[PDB]
């Protein structure tokens, strides 16, 4: 009726706390229980306080990596484009692409050229630029990031990537007037009961009733005039 | 003289010839005649404890046809403990001199586990296969740690930005929410700024993996959101470019307000447009994806009294 148990293997009488016999390594069995009346001796006490050790380094371990982890993924927000850092397949080129040379969409995770997303960004006729991605299961719905589009556009396509998204809003509304200046950038939105819309472009002052330009003249003045000129 | 039986972990009976003033040692002497085993090797053990080389059958009260057990140990070997995640504990007989290899090769000799599949850590450091437990001080009754490479069971594949594609171990009711703080175990990634996309569907939290039909080898998508201190640009007609500081939790009324307070026009004179679209007030900066370095174009509306 002894406190410890014996090992089925060697006869060894073994100390309730020991997971393996002391004599054969064999395990202790699983039906034997620990009575909580067994105090570990200097040996058992020794050898548990080296296990939670080993555990709590362990743990500190695990810990280093999630906060090492977590600091690569910040680490990317740091520069506008993310790149690959394995070999990629352009689903639109086909071309191979080694680490550095595609970029990685930030909304969708798909990895694509340089040129075929700036041809992409070119032709797109929405103001929100789509991840060109299609497969048999789905179009992808991600969008660029303007951050990416400044990236890998000229400055000249970029700032075509702009007023190309001012004038899709400008042609949403059919309460906007434009300047009647040439190739005047200046556009506004009507409010009620104005009629005159100084363009803070070209400064010249816009009528509203007649849409149109004419400084030095009223606007009965114009239309008698500009039917004057056109006729037939 | 007397008959005596020693049974070993192989399960033979061995039969001595002895008498009760002999001393282990000769005892051992005996079974090294019978076996040809070294006796500084042999452990003898009677009546549940060890005997010790000095004494003798008699000082053990050894007595005719007593049975003894013969178990085999290292003269210079030592035992280890390797703790598995299952809290299963190993016990291995090694040497000092033993390298990590060999520890692999006695772990797959009891448990049957390949080396493949074998990671050891001692002291928060993953051993080497090279090297030595004595190079890596470990001693006698030490507890070393092992992770199995794989479970089988179910898993599905996560690819992040970092080009990194993590491998996670699931079941079939997994929230979402689930799922995101494993990312969160293995990644340290915050759950509420993680967007999972399985086949260019966001995935919700409330809703598992079966409930979106995700079958184990999936492979998902970890696109990140941020709440944080961000930069946007203003743009008028002119050209004119203002930077502002802005939060994503922003409305579009509080971006009409900071304007109003660099630029002097008021909110109900200000019309704010980014891609395509003009933004309304009740809406924030995160309903438009308006994200970092972005371009928001300002129309002012036309002044009269
Ligand atoms: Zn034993
Ligand atoms: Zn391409
Ligand atoms: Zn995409
Ligand atoms: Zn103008
Ligand atoms: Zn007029």
């Amino acid at each position: 009726e002894f406190v410890g148990w014996q090992c089925p293997g060697c006869t060894f009488i073994n100390k309730p706390t020991r997971p393996g016999c002391e004599m054969c390594c064999r395990a202790r069995p699983e039906a034997y229980q620990v009575p909580a009346s067994y105090q570990p001796d200097e040996e058992e006490r020794a050898r548990l306080a080296g296990e939670e050790e080993a555990l709590r380094q362990y743990q500190q371990r695990k810990q280093q990596q999630q906060e090492g982890n977590y600091l690569q993924h910040v680490q990317l927000d740091q520069r506008s484009l993310v790149l690959n850092t394995e070999p990629a397949e352009c689903p639109v080129c086909y071309s191979v692409l080694a680490p550095g040379e595609a970029v990685v969409l930030r909304e969708c995770l798909h990895t694509f050229c340089r040129e075929c997303l700036q041809g992409t960004i070119r032709n797109s006729q929405e103001a929100e630029v789509s991840c060109p991605f299609i497969d048999n299961t789905y179009s992808c719905s991600g969008k660029l990031l303007e951050r990416e589009i400044k990236a890998l556009l000229t400055p000249e396509d970029y700032q075509r990537f702009l007023d190309l998204g001012i004038s899709i809003a400008e042609n949403r509304s059919a309460f906007s007037y434009h300047c009647k200046t040439p190739d005047c950038k200046g556009w506004c939105f009507f409010e009620d009961d104005v009629n005159e819309f100084t363009c803070p472009v070209c400064f010249h002052v816009n009528c509203l009733l007649c849409k149109a330009i004419h400084e030095q003249m009223n606007c009965k003045e114009y239309q008698e005039d500009l039917a004057l000129r056109a006729q037939n | 003289s007397m008959q005596i039986f020693v049974k070993t972990l192989t399960g033979k009976t061995i039969t001595l010839e002895v008498e009760p003033s002999d001393t282990i040692e000769n005892v051992k002497a005996k079974i090294q005649d019978k076996e040809g085993i070294p006796p500084d090797q042999q452990r003898l053990i009677f009546a549940g404890k060890q005997l010790e080389d000095g004494r003798t059958l008699s000082d053990y009260n050894i007595q005719k046809e007593s049975t003894l057990h013969l178990v085999l140990r290292l003269r210079g070997g030592m035992q280890i403990f390797v703790k598995t995640l299952t809290g299963k504990t190993i016990t291995l007989e090694v040497e000092p001199s033993d390298t990590i290899e060999n520890v692999k090769a006695k772990i797959q000799d009891k448990e049957g586990i390949p080396p493949d599949q074998q990671r050891l850590i001692f002291a928060g450091k993953q051993l080497e296969d090279g090297r030595t437990l004595s190079d890596y001080n470990i001693q006698k009754e030490s507890t070393l740690h092992l992770v199995l490479r794989l479970r089988g069971g179910m898993q599905i594949f996560v690819k992040t930005l970092t080009g990194k594609t993590i491998t996670l171990e699931v079941e079939p009711s997994d929230t979402i929410e689930n799922v995101k703080a494993k990312i969160q175990d293995k990644e340290g990634i915050p759950p509420d700024q993680q967007r999972l996309i399985f086949a260019g569907k966001q995935l919700e939290d409330g809703r598992t993996l079966s409930d979106y039909n995700i079958q184990k080898e999936s492979t998902l998508h970890l696109v990140l959101r941020l709440r944080g201190g961000m930069q946007i640009f203003v743009k008028t007609l002119t050209g004119k470019t203002i930077t502002l500081e802005v939060e994503p939790s922003d409305t579009i009324e509080n971006v009409k307000a900071k304007i109003q307070d660099k630029e002097g026009i008021p909110p109900d004179q200000q019309r704010l447009i980014f891609a395509g679209k003009q933004l309304e007030d009740g809406r924030t900066l995160s309903d438009y994806n308006i994200q970092k370095e972005s371009t928001l174009h300002l129309v002012l509306r036309l002044r009269g009294g």
